[PDB]
């Protein structure tokens, strides 16, 4: 089966998937997998969130997951975890001794072969390769097929790219073959039947991701997605414009993947401010942050500091004040930066 | 073992490297003997137990203690527990063993008593180096 | 005799009520518990 | 669009042309505009070589 849980952020959609493995958990301790799979900056969160039910006191029927992870647990039930893995760098420096022999058989980059930043522009462009489900033999079809640069820095790539997968033939693993040998023997892994499944934390998928997606829509007996839009549609994408187009067109992409298959599906949607009941200006800001004709204080504060330093030390008063007065504590708030390297070291 | 050597789960210098008699040991034992009649069995469990501040730290919110049970079975009488260890051995070395693994037993019976709202009734350790069982 | 007094003397003597936690790790090992 | 408007410095458009077409000439992608102090110090090794 099929199901979608969608709404905008504030309303608990995070918490209504953690309330609902809460309570089949309750239910029965010993039933049919629950899995998780979040990111792998969610799964800490959901680990000690579910383990936060007096009753219980933690998880054993439910077990939260990156793909990584499954991959790894689903590997080590079905096999593969014995071939040897390798890092960015052991990939960097196979590129390396690659270029070393293939240099002159290249048609633009044989002098920048000669940079080292190279062999990492490399292993970053063939690791998207493989995150979007792109062989040797598709690039060279790219290849065969300022066109004439882009053909001949493919063309390039594809024998960078076709070495590779030929000296890693019988013998090694790349950092970006765990996922799709994990869509490949997801059908012969027997702890995945009946097991229900929960999206949650993801604005999108890279198609490698899709494969493993699609193939828990059919050999799982449920599966949840939950997404932060507004009412998305399931027949077009989103406008560039529009506020949601990540979620929306992954909303979209998902739509086909479900109706090809024929999997019957469920609605969600969510209206409450759940998250911003108590303080006004907060559930203001979901709703119409979008909306163009913007309609017009105690929560929400916009500072100016003379610098980072004077902005830091102005921030440290007042988490001091909100957990001095405001009875509030450190686990309570958080910091964001766009750039975290411009204030890490004086953080 | 060859199948696990073929779906490439087993390295093959890890199966080139085995005792074959253990392997046999085990399941002509009493708790291997309950272990294949049983209700219900499962294996290799993984599991995350809250636990107060207080059981572990002297002074004065609950921290997380996560691990991965390698047996459980249910019979008519109860729940039984089971883990294995390759502990170097070869009766003066059971005393030893027994508080060697106490905490680490204690905590899966703790997990499996809170968590499954359960009771487990004996746990069993079972050593490759011998065939030795010992209960706890 | 000045008016911030007691704050700044009530601030300078406060301590946060849940410091003792602040350093212990949340997730833990059965082989580190037991090592503790 | 106009975060992602071409309205630079002419060195900053330049940073910007070698950045796109660093494998036209022999650079480094990777390559960093070093400090007036550190580049002269640099000359005045080379010198003294």
């Amino acid at each position: 089966g099929a199901e979608f849980l969608v709404g905008r952020s504030g309303s608990g959609k995070t918490k209504l998937i953690i309330n609902s493995i809460q309570d089949e958990l309750r239910r029965a301790p010993f039933g049919k997998p629950i899995i998780f799979l979040v990111p792998d900056q969610m799964t800490f969160l959901m680990e000690y969130e579910l383990a936060k039910t007096p009753d219980m006191g933690g998880m054993i029927r439910a077990q939260v997951f990156s793909f990584s992870r499954l991959a790894w647990r689903v590997l080590q039930h079905t096999g593969g975890m014995s071939r040897p893995f390798l890092t960015s760098t052991g990939v960097q420096m196979l590129l390396r001794k690659l270029i070393e022999e293939h240099k002159q058989e290249f048609k633009v980059y044989q002098k920048a072969s000669d940079k080292s930043g190279f062999t990492a522009q490399v292993e970053r462009m063939l690791t998207e390769f493989k995150r979007y489900c792109l062989e040797p033999e598709d690039i060279r079809r790219m290849a065969e097929s300022g066109e004439r640069v882009l053909s001949e820095k493919l063309h390039d790539l594809s024998i960078l790219y076709q070495q590779m997968e030929k000296s890693l033939a019988d013998q090694y693993l790349h950092s970006e073959d765990y996922l799709t040998l994990l869509a490949e023997h997801i059908p012969l892994a027997e702890d995945i039947k009946g097991a229900h499944i929960y999206v949650d934390g993801f604005y999108q998928f890279t198609p490698q991701e899709f494969r493993v997606l699609e193939q828990l829509m059919v050999h799982a007996e449920h599966i949840t997605f939950s997404l932060t839009a507004d009412k998305p549609s399931y027949e077009r994408e989103p406008h560039e414009l529009e506020l949601f187009r990540m979620t929306g067109k992954t909303y979209y992409r998902l739509h086909q993947k479900a109706k090809e298959l024929n999997l019957d599906i469920t609605y969600k949607e969510l209206s409450g401010t759940e998250r911003h009941t108590k303080t006004p200006e907060l559930a203001h800001l979901e709703a119409q942050y979008e909306a163009r004709p913007a309609i017009p204080q105690e929560a929400l504060t916009v500072m100016q500091a003379a610098n980072r330093r004077a902005e830091l030390e102005g921030i440290a008063r007042e988490i001091h004040a909100l957990v001095r007065e405001k009875g509030y504590r450190y686990k309570d708030v958080a910091i964001l930066a766009r750039q975290p390297e411009d204030y890490k070291d004086m953080v | 073992v060859h199948r696990l050597y073929e779906k490439e789960l087993l390295t093959e210098e890890q199966k080139d490297a085995i005792d074959i008699e253990e392997i046999v040991q085990f399941f002509h034992t009493e708790i291997g003997g309950q272990l294949i009649g049983a209700k219900w069995k499962d294996r290799e469990i993984p599991f995350s137990l809250a636990l107060p501040a207080k059981e572990i730290y002297p002074d004065a919110e609950p921290l997380l203690v996560q691990g991965i049970i390698d047996c459980l079975y249910e019979t008519e009488d109860g729940l039984y527990l089971l883990a294995y260890k390759s502990d170097r051995i070869e009766e003066g070395a059971a005393p030893i063993l027994k508080k060697r693994y106490e905490t680490q037993i204690q905590l899966y019976t703790k997990a499996v008593e809170q968590i499954a709202k359960t009771k487990v009734k004996g746990c069993a350790l079972y050593f490759f180096d011998g065939g030795h069982i010992l209960t706890l | 005799s000045f008016a911030f007094d007691e704050k700044a003397r009530e601030q300078l003597s406060w301590t946060y009520p849940h410091q003792e936690v602040t350093q212990i790790r949340t997730k833990q090992s059965v082989s580190e518990i037991k090592r503790k | 669009l106009l975060n992602r408007a071409s309205i630079s410095t002419l060195h900053s458009f330049c940073l910007q042309v070698l950045k796109k077409y660093y494998y036209l000439i022999d650079l480094d992608p990777g390559f960093r505009i070093a400090d007036q102090t550190e580049g002269e110090l640099i000359g005045d090794e080379v010198l003294d070589e």
